[PDB]
Parts: structure tokens; C-alpha cells; sequence
């Protein structure tokens, strides 16, 4: 969720 | 375009994450927290660096997360070795977090990995790794961790060969330099695997509170 | 000293033999497939040492450096050989002339399917790159000499550079442009990182099989497996 | 002591590895083709010793017996292995995975063309018989022991009979298949004799430089 | 037909060739002189014996001469071994030409062939090679000397099993005996090859004169 | 030659 | 390393 | 007989 948001 | 690609990677360079030593002497869990907090902070800036790479955002979303899944520890160790390239026997973890080799005798197993990081740094230093070379290679680590990707990895390869040719050395020496540089990817990958094995057992034996990106990446 | 072509020919005549292994009469299980692969690896190790001893200058290295290099490389060289054997058969891994394992056959061994998909993936890349026989010879010798980073030190670096110049010489003979030669060279050694990754994962997998007592390592394979 | 099953299985796990040889860059000359074959034979001979030492009981004989058997059989065993690799490729001899010579390629070496047609003929007879991999194991071991020895050579013969019995064919066809395979031994011994005369002739004229273990077997 | 074939084999058995020992002791030229004349006379009867093989004449002219060219030394040596089966240490070349092994020293290199003929003779002696077994084996030679010949060789094979089956031994001992006999064929083949290697050498060294049938086959 | 006639029977 | 050392020193 | 004797007595 974090890495998907940071991209 | 090699000239244009070299500059883009130069401007995409991440900042320098700051951190310091625990005032109390390092223990097999305080150093584990310091490096995991650093890695967590480095990870946030690495995604921003990856998105600034030309064409990376044009890749599929699943292709993006997969590339960062297998390359993030290789990239972190590669940036660490470049920071330590001018300091024999030292690891520039941060501008204020500079450790010696014998400090790795603290946490279990990290002494074996530090020696791999220092020896790869030694190899990069004897080759006199240049700044524009390290930019092209570090981008190769990400793009070579697992259709438009083949266009990126290729063009980045033209950039490193372009950079190597800028030194004006013999054509046979340019092939020898390129081979010697790319031959070190296997050692960066090796230390990355051994490190991924280490940080995994540090979480299972409960020695490192993993959180946020790092916990998501370690999964 | 030797010329680049002389080094290539020396590598050719040092090629180890194809170890023969047959499938069991009974259908494959986890215990018997691990038995077959380790038996194949244990026999191939013997020929590998004779192969390394025929690389020019390798025996001039100290015994400590000879040992350290073979411990670090043996799984990579064996994996690189399996991949050369399988390069023309996509979907199959040609472990031996009569031991051709289809990809789905690894489902009987716990966790071997990921390493099978790794080996097949890199093999397909070597296939799409059209890896030549002479390049494969240099690449295999480079795997051994580039394995561990740590007078014998001077000979080692000279050894690695000689094989590298031989590979550059072999690529230069192909007649493609100087920029295509640099690209080909780069594409080939970028796969060295993938081979080292497959070696690391296979090393860890085999150590679990030995730890779970799933497979009995014996003699040479046991001696190397320690570390 | 072993059973016919364990004897065949031990012979299976004693199979020598396939020696790798490549065709030279230049076209084949009589001296170069002789160089490739003698190098192939020199390497194969190293692994045959390891294979012969794994035959149950072979290491129990006197050294002179182990020597004398290998001196007289080593060629027959090499051509027998060659014919097994070539059993599915008519008109071709699979000397090595990268050394596949068509028949007419023998017209380069003087004298070898007649020997090539012998191996190809015997290969075809083994192919028409549909020789089984388990039978081939016993035959190769019998070639060694037919160059305590009577007991070992009877044990391998017992195992070959046991293999033919496991095919389920009639008791006549078992005696018939046994005789058919046993008679091809004479054609193999014949190929060895004619092949050895060619090599010794090639040696005395210094056509091919033989070396080490191949030299010592001559 | 098995019983009928064995009977036809016996009826076709060649007569004994009449040859005598020289008055003077054997010299290298005189020993080769006697053995070559004996083989010449034996070669005439063998052609007649081969023509009586049921179905031999049916073969083509090429197959007829090819079988006789490639086998004629094997059959003569097989016949010689048959005459010396009950007499150890001696080779019964003829009723009056009886030769002990040590007499082979008269000729250079013949001793090795003499010991081979005698060693294989002793094995046939150990197996107690019956008469009718010898008739089959001798006909298998010439047939197995490299469609029509296939079934021909198939009949002599079935006959040998019938002669072994009539002995009454166990079925496992039947296969054992059938294997011990046919494995000695390769020893007969080996003896023939070395013997041809000697005769051509003896002719080329002009030690013995060769003419008529023997010269025809030798060429 | 001679074998041709000896077989010509 | 008994086996590896022996195999490296022989011929 | 140098190599054969050596090969027959090793592993
Ligand atoms: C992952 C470990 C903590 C984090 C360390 C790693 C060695 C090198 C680096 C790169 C640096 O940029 C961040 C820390 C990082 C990623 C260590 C190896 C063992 C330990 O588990
Ligand atoms: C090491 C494993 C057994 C040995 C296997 C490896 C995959 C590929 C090869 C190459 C072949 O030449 C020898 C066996 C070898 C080395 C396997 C991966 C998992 C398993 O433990
Ligand atoms: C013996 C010759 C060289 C060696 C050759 C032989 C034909 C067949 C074989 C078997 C193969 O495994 C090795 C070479 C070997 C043994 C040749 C026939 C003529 C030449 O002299
Ligand atoms: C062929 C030789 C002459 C002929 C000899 C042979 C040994 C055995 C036999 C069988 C006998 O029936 C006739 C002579 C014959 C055929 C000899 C071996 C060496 C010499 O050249």
C-alpha cells in the first residue's frame, strides 16, 4: 500500500 | 541519448540520509535499528529516484514494484559503496554514521557481509570508478534485477559505453573497463542475497523492528 | 604465455564430459528427484576440478586460492553448464541426456520450481542473445575466476583479464560493429548477476534439503556443501 | 553377493560420461580426423577404467588380470559405446555430441572407410533387434569379462538372461534373442581387430601423435 | 527343421584331408608349407560343404563369395579345434600331422596363434562340446560372417537350442550353455583375424608360397 | 576365379 | 578438505 | 604401464 502509493 | 541520459540520472540523484550513533555502545540490536531506520529512509528516496529515471513510470505498475522488489538492497549497497569509495576500511553509512570493519563483530553475521561490501568497494576503487560511470551502473542494477524495459536497459548500456569512451582510452581497454565494471554486478548481487538472508533472520529472531517501507519490502 | 585464440582452444579441449544419469523406474518424488540431482552434481564436481586444473595458470595459484575459488564457483559453473545444455530446448532442463526435466516436473520437490523458473528464464535470455560456443567457454571460465573477490593475487587478476580479452576477441571475430560488440559484451556479463542469483538460491535450497535430511550428500558434494 | 537386478542397477550407475569433442575449424584432413578420434579415445579411456573398477568383483582380481582384460577389450568397449550412441541415427556415427560424422566423411582417412561401414552395419543390426538399454549394459560388461572371472562373467550373463526374461516374450524368443545378441559380439570383436590394425599402422607412420594412456594401451 | 537340419549337417561333414609330416625337422618354410597346402585342400571341401548347407546356394553370387571369403579361416580353425578337443597340448592338423604347441617356435609369431587355438580348444573341452553342438556352431560361422540369410541363420540357431534342450539340463542351464558357446565365437573370430594377419605376413615375407584357392581367398 | 567355378556346380 | 585437496594435487 | 596401474589403484 505504501510502495503502491509512493509510485 | 547518452549525453541527455547521463544528465537526467545526475539530476535524479537522491539526497544524503542523515543519522548518528547511539551514544550507548553499539549492541546486536541498536545497530540493527540504526541501519534499518537508515534503509527505511533511503527506501523512500529510492522510489523517487526510480520514478525520475526516463521511461520507468511508463512501465507497468506490476513491473515497477517487481523491479524495486529485487533491486532495492542491491541499490542501497551500491550507493553505500560509492559513498565509501575514498575511505579504505570504512563504510559511509551516513555522513555522521561512519563505521569501521571491527564494529561488525557486534550483530551476529554482519561481519561476513561488511567484508563483502568493503572488498567490492576496494575493487571499485582500484578501477577508479568515475561518477558518471557509477550513475549508469546503479541504473543498470534496477533495470537488471529480474518490452519497454529492454529499451531502457539497452540505452543505459549505450550511456556507460559512451561515458567509458569519454576517457579516450584504447578500444581494447574500453572493452576491458566495461567488462571489469559489469563483472562486479555479480558481487553486488551476492552481498544483496547474503544481506537479505541476514535481515530476514534478524526479524525472525526478533532483533529488528521492521516498519513502513522496509517491512513491506522485506515481505 | 598464450594468444586469445590459443586460450579459447585450450578452454575447448578442457571441456568436461556430460555425466550420464537416468530417471528412476518409479515416478518422481521429492526424495528421488533430489537424489538424482545431487548424484548428478556430485559426479559433475569431480570433472569440474579437472577442468579448472586445465585452465592456464590456475594451478600456479596458491592451493588456498584454488580451493576458495572452487567453493564459491562450483554451483554457478554447474548451473551455467546445465543452461548451455538446455539452450535449444525451451521449457525443458537438460540435466543429462536421459534426464530431461520438464518445467512442471519440479512440483514434486518443495521449492525447486522457483529455481527451475530462474534457470529457464536466464537460459531463454542466453538463447535470445544466441550465445556462441566460444563465448560460453569464456563465460564459464570467467565464472570461476570472478567468484570470490578475496603473488597469487597478481596471477589471479592476470588470469581474469586473459579470459576477458579472449571473450572480447571472440566477440570481435563475429564481425559486428564496434558499438554492437560493446553491447553484446555488456548483455552477456549482465547475465552473470542472474547466474550468481540462481546459484545463491540453489545453494540455500540444497542446504535446506540437507538440513531436513531430505537428501544424503556424500563425499565431494558433502565436502563442498560445508560452507 | 548381488542379484541380477542389483547387478544391472550397479552397471547403470557405473556408466561412463559422454566425452565432448568438437569438429575442427578447418576442413577434415586425414591427420586431423585421426587427431580428433584419438583424442576422443584417449579421454574415453580414462573414464572406462573408472567404469571397469565399478563392475562387481573386478577389483578383486589380480592386477595382471585387470590389466590384461583392459588391454584386450578397451577398443571393443569404445566401439560398442559408439554404436549405442548411433543406434537411432542411421548413416551417422555419434562419436560425440558435437562430433557427428556422416559415413562419406570417412573417405578422408585412408583405410577408415571400411571400418566405418563395419560399425554402421553392426549398429543397424543392433537397431533392427531394438536393443534395450538394460541389455546394452550387460553386453558391455560381458565384452570386458570375455576378453573368479568365470563367476563374474557368469553373473553378468545371468543378469542378461534375467533382462530378456523380463520382456515377457516366449521361451523360444528368449533363447533366440539371447543368441542374436551374443553373435553380434563376434562382429564387435572383428571391428576391434580391424580397427586396431588401422591405428597401429597409423602410429608407426607417425600420422597421428598418440599420447599417454592411449599410447600405453598400444 | 531342427532334427532334419542337424542330420543334414552331419551328412555334409567334410572328409579328412590326408597330409603327412616331413621327414626332416620342421623349418619355418616347411611348417608354413604343410599348413598352407592343408588349408588349400581343406578349402576345396569346405566350398562343397558350404554348398550343401540347406539354402546356401539360394543366396546370391555376391553373398555366396562374401560369406566364404569372410569366414573360411574361422571354419578351418573351428574344424581344427574339433579334431584336437580330446587331445590336450596338441593341434590335430591331420591324422598324421599332429603338432604339439612347443613346435610352433619353428615359425615366428605362430606360437601366439597356436596358444589361442589351444586355449579356446580347452574351453570347448571344458563345456564338453557335443558332436551335434559342433555341427551347429560351425554352420553359424559362415552364416554370421557378415533377408534370405536371416531366416537361414535363424534355423541353425533354433537347432542349437534343440540340441542343448535334448541334453536335459535345466532351462536356466540351457541359456547358460547357449551363452558360453556363442561367446566363444568371438574367440574364434579373434583367432581368425590374427591368423590372417600372420598368413599375409608370411606370404609378403616370401616365407611360404600361396597359390590356387588359398591365394584367391587371401587376395 | 576358382571359387566362381567351384560354386558354379 | 580431504577430497578437494587430493584432487587438486594429482594428475 | 604407468597410468593404467595408477588409474586402477585410485578412486
Ligand atoms: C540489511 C542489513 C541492515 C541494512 C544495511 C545492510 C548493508 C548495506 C546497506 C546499504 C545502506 O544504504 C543502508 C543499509 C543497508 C541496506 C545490512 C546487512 C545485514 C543487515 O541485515
Ligand atoms: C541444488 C539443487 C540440486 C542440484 C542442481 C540444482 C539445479 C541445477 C543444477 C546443474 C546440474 O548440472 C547439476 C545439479 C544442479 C547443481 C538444484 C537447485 C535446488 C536443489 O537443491
Ligand atoms: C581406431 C580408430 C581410431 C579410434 C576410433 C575407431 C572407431 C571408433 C571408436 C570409438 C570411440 O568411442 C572412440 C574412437 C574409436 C576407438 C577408429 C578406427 C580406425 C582408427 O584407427
Ligand atoms: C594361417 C596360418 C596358416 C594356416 C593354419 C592356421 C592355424 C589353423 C589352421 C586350421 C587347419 O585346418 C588348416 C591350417 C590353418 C588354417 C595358421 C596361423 C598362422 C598361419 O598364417
Amino acid at each position: 500500500k505504501i510502495l503502491h502509493r509512493l509510485l | 541519448s547518452p549525453e541527455q541520459l547521463v544528465l537526467t540520472l545526475l539530476e535524479a540523484e537522491p539526497p544524503h540520509v542523515l543519522i548518528s550513533r547511539p551514544s550507548a555502545p553499539f549492541t546486536e540490536a541498536s545497530m540493527m535499528m540504526s541501519l534499518t531506520k537508515l534503509a527505511d529512509k533511503e527506501l523512500v528516496h529510492m522510489i523517487s529516484w526510480a520514478k525520475k529515471i526516463p521511461g520507468f513510470v511508463e512501465l507497468s505498475l506490476f513491473d515497477q514494484v517487481r523491479l524495486l522488489e529485487s533491486c532495492w538492497m542491491e541499490v542501497l549497497m551500491m550507493g553505500l559503496m560509492w559513498r565509501s569509495i575514498d575511505h579504505p576500511g570504512k563504510l559511509i553509512f551516513a555522513p555522521d554514521l561512519v563505521l569501521d570493519r571491527d564494529e561488525g563483530k557486534c550483530v551476529e553475521g554482519i561481519l561476513e557481509i561488511f567484508d563483502m561490501l568493503l572488498a567490492t568497494t576496494s575493487r571499485f576503487r582500484e578501477l577508479k570508478l568515475q561518477h558518471k560511470e557509477y550513475l549508469c551502473v546503479k541504473a543498470m542494477i534496477l533495470l537488471n534485477s529480474s518490452r519497454k524495459l529492454a529499451h531502457l536497459l539497452n540505452a543505459v548500456t549505450d550511456a556507460l559505453v559512451w561515458v567509458i569512451a569519454k576517457s579516450g582510452i584504447s578500444s581494447q581497454q574500453q572493452s576491458m573497463r566495461l567488462a571489469n565494471l559489469l563483472m562486479l554486478l555479480s558481487h553486488v548481487r551476492h552481498a544483496s542475497n547474503k544481506g537479505m538472508e541476514h535481515l530476514l533472520n534478524m526479524k525472525c529472531k526478533n532483533v529488528v523492528p521492521v516498519y513502513d517501507l522496509l517491512l513491506e519490502m522485506l515481505n
